[PDB]
């Protein structure tokens, strides 16, 4: 799945 | 819990060591132990708590998505069973974070920086629950995420400047909540645009370091808008 | 254990799913459950067992090295305590793998491909124990690693061609054991050179796919020799 | 620490 930008560590 | 016997300062020190070692499950357990000491958290400590659980839940979300994709393609009980196992573990991590916030981080947070920080976390962990939720349970979880983000937004708009990194990260996450959880893409685009534009107009008030902090999050709003419009 | 109630085939299927999801701790637990069914493992299943525990122990080794480096620089008990915590967990993972090999993977392995595979694993997990060991304990652990690698080498030289990927991976690891565990850099360089040269001379016998498999490991011997000479 | 090449996943 295309994941959008969210706050903090991009840990997924 | 198992951290009851360790000094609060020792738990914070070990959380920082676990972060350096990329031992995020340990980092989260140390910070859960620090919160349970009952004292309020400093800004650095709030950040340690958030980075710890974000990394933990991040691994679970990435795993859940791989499993859900395999399960959907397959439509034996094994894929469903294993996707359920990872899902239950993810839900357990969210319930843990939400429990710390409800007992008693939020009620003891009076300053805007701490209160907005915790309410944004509450929004985020209900959003992670909503990503895996189905039907009616999903509706109530979505409303809980919305309610926490809304309260955080109201406080942030009243008490913080539009370039405040906490305010910016909140708006970014609330915008993604609108786009793909609440199925309100227009609300998402409107919030991202307004937030970006109001921060742009306030950049002139900042120092070189604050400018770097704010522009980093504004770039995230822009990345989303680029993909949404 | 906790996997006693699950079908062997279901545990293998879930190990493959966990690998896709990058859930290596789950992958290792599924494979430990499959081994404990008591049946011998196929080549694919041996590979699943090895990849699972290698990823698990890899995270622990990387964490241990970061912590040990901070501890050495610091020379409060926290750094030592936390390095000890990670160390004990790493030792527990090695003891688990060694226990599976000793009960009863090795004794039931009659074919060269399975026997060499398990003896190389035994060498590797004693080597991981030696990386964290001190003094006399270290000496005995080093001899146990040496003994397992030596027995695996003797069988590999008698039963497998010099391009066999298992034989090549064994020689590569035994060479690194010599270089930095046994403090025998000359033995390490000699073993890496001989292994590379004997495989080079046997490449003409291979198919396109086997050629790719063997040359991949030979490149590793070359990478080490480049840094050693 | 400089880690030398070993077999399989470079997981450390
Ligand atoms: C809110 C004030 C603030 O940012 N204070 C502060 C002081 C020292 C260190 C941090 C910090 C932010 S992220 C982080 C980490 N990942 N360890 C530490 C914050
Ligand atoms: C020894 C014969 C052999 O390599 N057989 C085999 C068959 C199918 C799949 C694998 C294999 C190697 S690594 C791997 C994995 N990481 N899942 C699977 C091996």
């Amino acid at each position: 799945k295309l994941m959008f930008k969210t706050e903090g560590p991009d840990s997924d | 819990g198992a951290m009851g016997s360790m000094e609060r300062a020792s738990l914070i020190q070990k959380a920082k060591l676990a972060e350096q070692a990329e031992r995020y499950e340990d980092m989260a357990a140390f910070m859960k132990g620090a919160v349970e000491k009952g004292e309020e958290l400093s800004c650095e400590e709030r950040n340690l708590l958030s980075v710890a659980y974000k990394n933990v839940v991040g691994g679970q979300r990435a795993a859940w998505r791989v499993l859900s994709s395999i399960e959907q393609k397959s439509n034996g009980p094994e894929v469903r069973e294993y996707r359920e196992k990872v899902e239950t573990e993810l839900q357990g991590v969210c319930d843990t974070v939400l429990g710390l916030l409800d007992s008693h981080l939020i009620k003891e947070a009076g300053d805007a920086e701490s209160r907005v920080f915790y309410l944004k976390m509450k929004g985020d962990y209900y959003r992670y629950l909503a990503e895996v939720a189905t039907g009616d349970d999903k509706k109530r979880i979505i409303d809980s995420a919305r309610s926490a983000y809304q309260e955080a937004m109201d406080i942030s708009k009243k008490e913080m400047p539009p370039t405040n990194p906490i305010r910016l990260g909140l708006a970014l996450n609330f915008s993604v909540f609108h786009y793909e959880i609440a199925n309100s893409p227009e609300e998402a685009i409107s919030l991202a645009k307004t937030t970006f534009d109001e921060a742009m107009a306030d950049l002139h008030t900042l120092s070189e370091d604050s400018y770097k902090d704010s522009t980093l999050i504004m770039q995230l709003l822009r990345d989303n808008l680029t993909l949404w419009t």
